[PDB]
């Protein structure tokens, strides 16, 4: 096959495929048709995003091929064990920054709350004649839920690790 | 003694020490000096409070006292754990 | 040429320092190095040559490798001194040798033993049978001293063998001044 | 000489690869290979390493067999591809230690005059992070015996890297990202609670060694001493602290604040949109 | 590979039925009468033969067990493969448990997944207790997609209409690694459930159909429906227009292929009208495959029943007269066309006959032709979802 491995080493952190690999088929076979691929409904499957314009410009003579991520028995459950056992609490023990972010969080609320509450000023009716709909509870809900209860378990602390 | 009394009086340094009243003072203020211990000098009431001593030999019957009192605090910390748990087991979906 | 593997055991023992054997006891089992290192030179160079020792520790510093150039850089600064264990030299060798690179090679290993060794005969039996369980022919020369005639060594030559591979040659150590080319003289006449 | 390590799950991957290439031989031990490292401060980094060939026979834990020959060729070569890098160690993937050991560090120990093991586990279920890391040095006795020559148990963990997770999280897909706000305190809370307490009680059960057996070293120097570093809360009964229930209040008092006026903003917040939009939907309907 | 066997295979299609003239008529179409490319044209033959003789036997036993005996590798019995074991329902086969798992050694190329079709139709609703070690404590440790997604089908098909009796084999396949068991588990789980309304299958069904991340699984789990409820089909489009707005074009896919595969003998108004803006999304073969749905589902169907009739026709007329589409969208369009003509408007499917025994082959052939993305044929076998309405 002798299948090439093309890749960017600046792209992401955990998301992309970078790598591209191809097959030259030659040119002596220009009588018959090309990339016949007996099936063509998993090349087709192959086909999905038509990626790289560029290359689609190289189409003379190449085409992309699939590469699966394969599970490894051996490994991946280990990797995970790895991956999330290392990194939640890394030891599970050693943190269940607390006293601060007390005014951080009030600050980054409160400063976006009064133009959270700027708008039903121009609330209105006549349905579609008044043209500003955005919501305001977003970070405010969430934030405010995953500090206070956090904190609060922070609170806890003393009392689950102090007997 | 029992774990610390958290406020110890001058008759019990004294006593130990036998020594005077007007000596455990000294007595308190040298042990800084020599930094074994870095206590807070409680004689408002001649009755010593306590802080992180550098510790001695644990006796046979001392590791015995040891586990009574370690696994104690073991067994009821993870029981009562189990027990916040217990009420936590319910929210987890 | 001939194929086969054969481990040179050398002694670092607290005994091969005097000079009732030749000049430098420790230039006599060196001049024995560089006499079979030149005779595996003369033999066939697909042949392998590693450096062990049966006292003290059982030291690898070069491989079973078919250089041996590297191996007379190695005999400098050996500093002989410890304490005899040849029971394990038998297999540590032989486990060596079973980290070889090609089964055609035969395996006929020499070994030089100079202090007196607490070997039973029925360790050195264990690995006798073990030996004709494994196909080896061992020819050691005693150098040292630890008896003016070997017999827990002339036991392992009599166990090792019997009727087809008689390969098992004892050059009994003579412990008083003999030269450093006549006891290496019979086994390159005879191994 | 240790300071800790910055240990990358590559040089682990590349453990788990010969570990593959010895499960389909005859494996009479476990695997002892090369570790690589890139060592800058007193702190450590890894970024790769190798394997090399070995067997060990049990009978004086001593015929035990690598190829300094081989290990120092490959080792040229990934010196020369890339000058970064040098040798920091090994590596053994039975998770229990054993005698031999001692042998194989200080037969090591002549490159760079240290080299650090890495314990791991192929199987792993129980234990925390698998990198560990000891040193050879000496204390050398209380009774100043010849030459105690013990592995010392320097502290570890897992390493990072930008970009090297490119791989790792899009092959696991399955990471529920940012859980804050549900169940992660709890499961810390039950990992830590009973697999904590469960080392807790294992280290009474190795005080039950000291009462039926554990005359080998007793350790009365460092065991009590930093468990009196625990002993800074003696907790017995009658709870002695009357002077910090007014500070647990305190605690209390400020998220409590917190919860009763912006949750009743939060209450402020979804109810006006939720009665506007409600009877907009319920009468604008038809 | 398809241009031979298609080639010779659509003449067996045609040949449905056509008890005696097979040998003499293909005279010149034996394996050996042919030279083919490489074996399909022989391959077919033989196809075609167990088309031919499709649940009605004679010879089709030892004739054709010994011309695949008699034949050079496994890269020719597929056909002849498939349709001994659809002819052999029954006929208890010794040789089809013997030599397949011993003439794989390991696995093949596609015919090891022709070995779980036949021996799954051999041993069919059977509870091969033989066969479940000698399948499925066989299908975990070779590697390859092919192999094991026919036997995946295979431990499928050997399961059927139990209603209790594999259950916990299936959660035992849920708790398998990614791309392989679980799906075999939804597939059994849609053949062991046929013909009921057992709220058993959907528990786990609706879980691994959006809970998981692996998505060809999500597409099988949606599948599923239409497998399970063909005797009361006017549950699911109501909720399955929920399942047409899906991230993916997976659970997108499936979602139409479901309307399509519940209903098909029927042409109701309502799952027309969800498939319609379903053929007008943005990707492109789940428009296709929601126009071989609606193909489905209008077969046998006059205009003055649904007037969508001559709607979907110059639609399809639409999407086959222009070049701009998708590249299998014209595939799915003759096959459309060929579908919505079937015999002449003469033959229909029907899961399920009137008088309350259901119609197997036509759940085989829809379980069947699902699964295209290897072996065409899968789609040829809709000719036994076909019925006599005379």
């Amino acid at each position: 096959r002798a299948v090439a491995v093309v890749v960017d080493p600046i792209q992401s952190v955990k998301g992309k495929v970078v790598i591209d690999a191809f097959r030259l088929i030659n040119a002596n076979m220009m009588v018959l048709g090309h990339e016949p691929r007996q099936t063509t409904s998993n090349l087709g499957h192959l086909n999905k995003p038509s990626i790289q314009a560029l290359i689609h410009g190289l189409n003379r003579h190449y085409y992309s091929i699939t590469i699966n991520y394969r599970k490894n028995e051996l490994e991946q459950k280990m990797l995970l064990n790895l991956h999330k056992k290392s990194w939640m609490e890394g030891l599970t023990l050693q943190d269940y920054v607390v006293k601060e972010m007390l005014e951080l969080a009030k600050n980054y609320n409160k400063a976006v709350e009064e133009e959270d509450k700027m708008t039903p000023e121009q609330l209105a009716i006549k349905n579609v004649g008044k043209q500003d709909p955005k919501r305001h509870l977003e970070e405010h809900v969430d934030v405010l839920m995953t500090s206070n209860i956090v904190q609060c378990l922070a609170a806890m602390l003393d009392t689950v690790v102090f007997k | 003694r029992p774990a610390n009394h958290r406020q110890l009086t001058f008759e019990e340094i004294a006593k130990s020490a036998k020594i005077t009243v007007n000596e455990v003072e000294l007595l308190v203020m040298k042990a800084l000096s020599v930094g074994l211990v870095k206590g807070s000098i409680d004689e408002v009431d001649k009755r010593v409070h306590m802080t992180w001593v550098q510790p001695r030999v644990l006796d046979l019957q001392q590791i015995k006292g040891m586990k009574d009192r370690l696994e104690f605090w073991c067994t009821d910390v993870k029981s009562m754990e189990m027990l916040v748990e217990h009420q936590a087991h319910d929210i987890l979906t | 040429m001939v194929l086969e593997s054969t481990m040179v055991c050398v002694d670092n023992s607290e005994y091969m320092r005097n000079g009732d054997f030749l000049p430098t006891r420790l230039q006599a089992q060196q001049d024995a190095v560089n006499i079979v290192c030149h005779s595996k030179t003369r033999s066939n160079p697909e042949n392998n040559v590693g450096l062990i020792t049966l006292a003290n520790d059982c030291e690898v510093l070069t491989t079973l490798t078919p250089d041996t150039g590297r191996i007379l850089s190695k005999l400098h600064t050996v500093q002989p001194k410890g304490k005899i264990t040849f029971c394990t030299g038998i297999r540590v060798a032989h486990l060596a040798l079973k980290h070889r690179q090609g089964k055609n090679h035969k395996m006929r290993i020499i070994a030089f033993v100079g202090s007196p060794v607490e070997d039973n005969e029925k360790d050195l039996v264990k690995l006798a049978k073990r030996l004709k369980k494994e196909k080896v022919n061992v020819d050691i020369i005693n150098f040292g001293e630890e008896e003016v005639n070997t017999e827990k060594l002339t036991a392992f030559v009599n166990t090792l063998n019997g009727k087809d591979g008689t390969g098992s040659h004892l050059v009994t150590v003579p412990p008083g001044p003999s030269l450093a080319d006549a006891l290496i003289s019979s086994p390159i006449l005879a191994g | 000489a240790v300071q800790k390590v910055v240990v990358h799950p590559l040089v682990l991957l590349s453990v788990v690869d010969h570990f593959n290439r010895i499960g389909k031989v005859g494996n009479q031990k476990r695997v002892v290979g090369v570790l690589l490292g890139s060592w800058q401060k007193k702190v450590l980094d890894v970024s790769n390493s190798f394997a090399v060939p070995f067997d060990e026979d049990d009978k004086d834990d001593s015929v035990w067999f690598l190829d300094h020959d081989y290990l120092e060729n490959m080792y040229g070569m990934f010196k020369k591809v890339n000058a970064r890098e040098r040798i920091v160690g090994w590596y053994h993937t039975g998770p229990k230690l054993h005698k031999n050991d001692i042998a194989i560090n200080e037969l090591m120990k002549r490159y760079c005059p240290n080299s650090v093991l890495v314990i791991i586990d192929v199987k792993p279920k129980d234990l925390g992070l698998p990198t560990e890391a000891y040193i050879s040095v000496e204390e050398v006795h209380d009774d100043g015996t010849p030459t105690s020559k013990t592995f010392e148990h320097v502290t570890s963990e897992i390493g990072a890297e930008e970009a090297e997770e490119v791989g790792v999280e899009h092959l696991l897909r399955d990471i529920k990202d940012t859980t804050v706000g549900t169940l992660s305190q709890r499961i810390t809370n039950q990992v830590h609670g009973l697999k904590g307490l469960n080392s807790k009680l294992l280290d009474i059960r190795s005080y039950l060694e000291k009462v039926a057996t554990g005359k080998l070293p007793i350790n009365h120097q460092i065991i009590y001493q930093l468990q009196d570093v625990f002993n800074l809360l003696p907790d017995v009964s009658l709870q002695e602290f009357v002077k910090a229930f007014y500070l647990k209040t305190n605690d209390q008092m400020v998220v409590v604040y917190l919860a009763s006026l912006i949750r009743s903003v939060v209450a402020l917040h979804n109810l006006i949109n939720n009665k506007i939009a409600n009877r907009d939907a319920e009468k604008k309907e038809g | 590979n398809w241009a031979k066997f298609t080639a010779t295979a659509s003449l067996g299609v045609i040949h449905k039925g056509h008890e005696k003239e097979a040998l003499q008529l293909m005279a010149t179409y034996l394996p050996k009468d042919t030279s083919p490319g490489s074996a399909y044209q022989e391959g077919g033959g033989l196809y075609a033969l167990g088309l031919i003789h499709a649940n009605h036997g004679g010879d089709i036993i030892d004739y054709l067990l010994n011309q695949l005996k008699n034949a050079s590798n496994d890269i020719v019995r597929h056909g002849g493969s498939l349709g001994l074991g659809l002819a052999a329902m029954g006929t208890a086969r010794q040789d089809v448990y013997d030599l397949l798992k011993t003439n794989l050694y390991q696995d093949d190329a596609v015919t090891g997944e022709a070995a779980g079709l036949a021996l799954g139709l051999v041993m069919l609703g059977s509870k091969n207790a033989q066969a479940i070690e000698d399948m499925v404590g066989y299908a975990q440790e070779t590697q390859h997609e092919k192999i094991l997604r026919g036997l995946a089908v295979g431990i499928a098909l050997v399961m059927y209409g139990r209603m209790e009796e594999a259950d916990a084999l299936i959660e035992s396949l849920c708790r398998d690694k990614d791309p392989i068991l679980r799906r075999s588990g939804m597939y059994t789980v849609a053949m062991a459930y046929c013909g009921s309304g057992n709220n058993k299958a959907i528990r786990r069904l609706l879980h691994v159909a959006v809970s998981d991340v692996n998505d060809d699984v999500r597409r099988a789990a949606v599948e599923s429906l239409g497998f399970i409820l063909f005797r009361t089909p006017e549950q699911c489009p109501s909720v399955v227009s929920l399942l047409s707005e899906s991230y993916n074009p997976h659970v997108r896919y499936g979602a139409a292929m479901a309307l399509g595969i519940c209903c098909a003998g029927t042409g109701n108004k309502e799952a027309i009208n969800l498939l319609e803006p379903m053929t007008n999304d943005p990707v492109n073969y789940v428009r296709q495959g929601a126009l071989i749905a609606s193909a489905l589902i209008m077969i046998q169907q006059t205009e003055i029943t649904c007037p969508k009739v001559n709607q979907f026709r110059q639609l399809y007329s639409k999407v086959i007269n222009d070049k701009h589409d998708d590249v299998m969208a014209k595939f799915g369009a003759i096959l459309a066309q060929g579908i919505l003509d079937a015999g002449g408007h003469n033959v229909t499917i029907s899961l399920q006959s009137r008088t309350g025994h259901t119609h197997m082959p036509s759940v085989v052939g829809v379980l069947v032709f699902t699964q295209f993305w290897f072996w065409f044929p899968l789609s040829h076998f809709l000719s036994l979802a076909y019925t006599p309405t005379c």
